[PDB]
């Protein structure tokens, strides 16, 4: 019994750690999502800055 | 004297006046063809003045003869604009004949000096658990509903102005600077079948109209506010949506040939938020309640204009659509949300530690968030699942069901008082309700219903 | 009923009109009046009085209410509602 | 008449004409005395024009004589520029002597009007399986092509390009918008090794020309393109990469001095792709069809330039590396590969059930690969050994022998229509070729093909 | 001749002189009656010049006369300045008298030519385990301390002049540009209380001080010890803090009307660097030895002015804000930090493979501290379990409390040779330590105290 259980055991965290995989993988491509906004939103604003500055000099 | 236009740039115009005769600043002006009113901005030099026009531009052009007035935008108050409809220049819009004014005021005044604040600290019941037990409101005292788009502002509004409306007596402005049409409709039918129209004073300058209206509607209501604050009494001023008067003021400041700030607002934005802010106060003549509903752009709390508006009010109440998504409506965030009056020495040491306990839970279970996402609840000691269920049952007990709302769903609207609000969440502090299942919680008003909604 | 094919495209092509003017722009680079370019259009979309259309049509049309509805479509990125113009 | 330089900035040059002789907008312009064209940009007033020089400004002087053409950049069309290198002003870069042209056309025009569309959604045959079945291409459409490089890439646009001249009688393009000199000299060497030089008209503008000229090649191709249209064939237009085509807009856009808007990029991003994209149709007269090689900035699929892009593209056409390990070629992946086309009512019920089962065979196998990787192949059911077996022949049935290949295949080259390649697939799903070893399908065309190689 | 004030804005004057008469770049003025001097930055054209005014502009009027010098700023320099605390001018700050000058040198050179390049790799020992570990100093050369703000700059700097500047018996200079007033003072009292005054030149300007001012002191304090090179003798260069030049150039640059580059900095960042740090050298003359603290702009090493003066230096010292959170001192990352000297053929093989074995330790444990905190220590192998305990206390054995931190530690001062660094960092990566707790080598000098710490 306590043989079969370790056995049993083993396949559990098997299933556990695969859903872990996986569940990472959505944070993963969430953050990205996240990253890519902010990507876009800091070079849009340095324009704005510097266009802003040469209309003025 | 009388001037002639030189430019037209949108809804800013520029006018040309003797040199003897140049009009001063915010003095009102009319076109002699079609009777538009000009607001003057500034003085550019050689006799030439900037305005805003109040109202469309089209059709105008240059070399028509404008009369200058003597005068700001001037506007009647007093008991005669109870149950009336106006617009930015006092003009009745509700088709019910001239105002039986006795009197006119001038939109633009200064605040009231340092010796004439008020100290009020006497609690506001708001009928609303979240609010009464982390937000809790004073008489006299600034409100602020923090939100992005479809979050909650208007509906959690409503209810206030419903809810407020009991204990109150004395009159209320409301304001509606740049919001939708259909909404000012509803409301004016409600309380006109209802009966309350005769002790509400409306104004109005929609999404519909051009930038001048929308930029000086908030001071046509606190003009109306301050007369009767004046007289003696305590009213209510309501503001559909104070980020509209900041907005309005972006759309002109390029036409102003001001040069932008930070992400392209104008470079005033403080001080003509801080002008209009210190006029919305309680003094020692009479008192002002006022509840603001501030926009938040793109979700962004750290945005120039809900970061500098934070400062002007006395409780802050943030709407998350995090929350929202959920199901949970009010969807008011109890981390984010805060109170002048959350203070032991103005709300008893009963009603701080239960909000203190509440806010400790929440703030806890937020830490957990990451970790139970990857390995699940079930990795966490025997001390944080039980936080965690009590942090689970406390976020469902925040919902609530309004009088409002009862369109959307069906469901009731509930009013708890405060002595029910503070003592259900003590009950699951304390571990009172820990055999209950959590969706007991979810829209019940009182605790008592949850343990009868537990029994199905 | 009228229908917009898309409301974030007449935004990109109003961006380009005042880009080109000099206009100072604010977020995601729009207008400062991005918003009362959408707002002054659908605001037209609504249902009128018995009145109001007795009082347009100078008392030809009696005891009829008039309505235009509106369905504004709008194209967002991965999913993302948060963004500025939708 | 003759204008002026009055001014010279990097590329940028401003040229004085008389007042009643200033050139048109987009005219082109000739330096007296050194080989240099100026594109007309803007009228700036007072007889001055700012133009854009098509190579380089080194040892020009201000006050040198300019002439105008009296229309724009004309470049030779028809038969003649077949198995010819060509600049983007239609000049024969190739040391074969003077192009045999019959008649030049300007390079700027409207698209085709509402009233010129073709009609029907009609597809292009390929004579390619995996494409004609996952990735339908329509007559008039635009295809964007995905991956690195050493993949197929050129061997599949050789292999079209040969498909589309023999078996449909057209005629293809290729616009090397921002070429690399090296594999510019090595494509063209190669498309003459391989028989296919005669069927192709080649416009290159390389990374080191000035950005008025990477900006303009596109309508350079396309003019060609629209000329062998015209005689009602239907035509492909290859375009070396369209990011290419975006940035040369961003560095014109720059160097002129408009405001930059989102991210970067030039304000007319939307309608600089919409004048180019709207030319690519299907009318009554014949239809141009795209193939477009797409890069994508940063991985980020949400940034301006692929988003503008995207919203013109019928088909996605995805390259794998590691479909190309396993052997097999076109290096297709069935399940990223996409089209618009791939509609029950565009190719009918027929069409559309084979290739959406081949899909979910290829799909579901994927997945069974990685439990056969890790608990093994005998814990999966009987069932699924058989769709183990099933998708190892779809998959094999997707390779193809090319007419250009052959010095690699070792093996001669097949063209298999859309009805043998739906009937082929159809009976590997239904499994009337179970007994079939997987050898069998692998570089043979049609099903009749695959029957025999079994009894070898 | 003599010119007037045409315009004052900010630091920026600008002086009108005659035609025949106008001032050369970087020429000196003196304005009439006020005490103020002006250095022209541009000639502007008209026999106008820009300039920055070396004082504050609050006094000053248009109109004002200035007279022309003929000379750029020219400061005393020799034997003279030793023992004295200047400003940017070449005026004694202190209360001592006039400067017994013999000879004056303008602040503006050339840097020395190709042909005049020392090349000397002399090694140098300073005391502090790990830069003396993985950053080893040589006689001549150029140090750079990068870090943001509060991690220890001016602490390793007054360590660093503690264990050189005392035990030299060459000339010292020490340059406080854009410092507290309050670290001046301490450094004056402690430099006269050690009786090590005689042997330094004190050039300070303050946080408090103008514009010009702090963009021109580190040319004051250059000159001085480029008088003591060019004699043939060996000295000391201190520079508290070299970013104060280049903000002091952003900070006037848009008011010397010069449109801004990346980050908002002048577009002259790279060349007003390298105009200044080329001059910082050793020669076949004679040598300076230099250090600098180099400021992080809000902790970002990426940023483009620190960015830009790695280039300048021999040896890179980087400090890091997350092990300075820890508690750990000195708070450098030995994995962003590293010196030219570096190299088994410089110093030896022993020395470098106790460095890169350090670094390798390091490197490893960095991926394993994200694991350890999801899935926790015991699912790590016996190698990384082992491991990790060592990383931790080689982490620990990088501390040492300096005897300029007394006032912060509250321990005592330690001072830890080559040999002896050496043995403790082998003896940790040997195992030799395994047994101890890893509390032990935290703020113990050598690799003895740290056994006895484990008994405490
Ligand atoms: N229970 C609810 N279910 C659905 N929507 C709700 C509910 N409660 C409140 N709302 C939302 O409240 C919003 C009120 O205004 P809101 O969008 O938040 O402010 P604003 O329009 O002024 O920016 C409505 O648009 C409505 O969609
Ligand atoms: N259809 C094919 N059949 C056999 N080999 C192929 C085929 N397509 C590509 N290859 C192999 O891949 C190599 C690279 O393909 P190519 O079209 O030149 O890709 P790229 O242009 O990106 O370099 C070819 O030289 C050939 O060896
Ligand atoms: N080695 C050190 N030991 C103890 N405290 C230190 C050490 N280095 C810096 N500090 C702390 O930081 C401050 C002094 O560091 P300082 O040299 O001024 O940093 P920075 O120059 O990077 O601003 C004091 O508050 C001191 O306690
Ligand atoms: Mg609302
Ligand atoms: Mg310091």
């Amino acid at each position: 019994a306590v043989v079969e259980n370790n056995a049993c055991e083993q396949a559990a965290r098997m299933i556990a750690m695969k859903n872990a995989t996986d569940n990472a993988g959505e944070l993963i491509s969430d953050l990205q999502l996240i990253y890519n906004k902010a990507r876009q939103a800091a070079i849009t604003q340095e324009i704005s800055e510097i266009v802003g500055g040469a209309a003025a000099v | 004297s009388s001037g002639r236009i030189v430019q037209i740039i949108g809804a800013v115009i520029d006018v040309e006046f003797p040199r003897d005769a140049v009009p001063s600043i915010y003095e009102a002006l009319k076109v002699q063809g079609v009777e538009t009113t000009l607001e003057v901005q500034q003085q550019l030099g050689d006799g030439v003045v900037r305005s805003i026009a109040m109202g469309s531009t089209e059709g105008l052009k240059r070399g028509l003869n404008v009369d200058s007035t003597g005068a700001a935008i001037s506007v009647p108050v007093g008991k005669a604009t109870l149950g009336r409809i106006m617009d930015v220049l006092g003009n009745p819009i509700d088709e019910a004949g001239p105002i039986g004014e006795e009197e006119r005021w001038g939109i633009h005044r200064e605040a009231p000096s340092y010796a004439d604040q008020a100290g009020g600290n006497e609690l506001l019941e708001t009928g609303i658990k979240v609010i009464d037990l982390v937000c809790p409101f004073a008489k006299g005292g600034k409100v602020g509903l923090f939100g992005g788009a479809g979050v909650g502002k208007t509906v959690n509004m409503m209810e206030l102005i419903r809810n407020i409306a009991i204990e109150h007596s004395g009159y209320s402005v409301f304001a509606g600077v740049g919001e939708r049409t259909r909404e000012g409709n509803d409301f004016y039918h409600e309380m006109k079948d209802s009966n309350v129209l005769d002790k509400v004073a409306l104004v109005y300058g929609q999404m519909n109209e051009p930038p001048g209206n929308r930029l000086r509607v908030a001071l046509t209501g606190l003009t109306m506010a301050e007369k009767f604050r004046d007289e003696g009494r305590d009213v209510l001023l309501f503001i559909d949506n104070i980020y509209r008067y900041t907005l309005a003021g972006t759309e002109v400041s390029a036409l102003l040939g001001r040069m932008p700030s930070a992400v392209g607002y104008q470079p005033t934005l403080a001080e003509e938020m801080g002008v209009l802010q210190e006029r919305i106060t309680s003094t020692k003549k009479g008192s002002i309640t006022s509840i603001q509903a501030v926009y938040v752009p793109a979700d962004d709390l750290t945005d120039p204009s809900p970061a500098t508006t934070f400062a002007h009010l006395d409780a802050t109440v943030v709407l998350s659509r995090d929350i929202a998504s959920l199901g949970i409506y009010p969807a008011v965030d109890p981390l984010d949300s805060t109170s002048r009056q959350l203070d032991p020495l103005v709300i008893g040491q009963d009603h701080y530690d239960t909000a203190r306990g509440v806010q400790y839970v929440l703030q806890r279970y937020k830490e957990l968030k990451d970790i139970i996402a990857i390995l699940g609840m079930d990795e966490l000691s025997e001390a944080d699942k039980l936080l965690v269920a009590r942090a689970r049952k406390i976020q469902r007990f925040l919902s609530q069901p309004f009088f409002v709302a009862e369109v959307f769903t069906g469901s009731p609207g509930k009013y708890v008082s405060l002595k029910d609000t503070i003592a259900g969440f003590k009950g699951i502090l304390n571990g009172d309700y820990d055999h209950l299942p959590e969706q007991a919680f979810y829209m019940v008003g009182g605790i008592e219903e949850a343990v009868e909604k537990a029994k199905k | 009923l009228i229908v917009y094919d898309d409301l974030s495209k007449q935004a990109v092509a109003y961006r380009q009109i005042s880009l080109l003017l000099r206009r100072p722009p604010g977020r995601e680079a729009y207008p400062g009046d991005v918003f009362y370019l959408h707002s002054r259009l659908l605001e037209r979309a609504s249902r009128v009085s018995e009145e109001y259309v007795e009082k347009f049509t100078n008392g030809a049309v009696t005891g009829k209410t008039g309505s235009l509805t509106a369905l504004p479509i709008i194209e967002t990125q991965a999913g993302d509602v948060s963004a500025f113009v939708p």
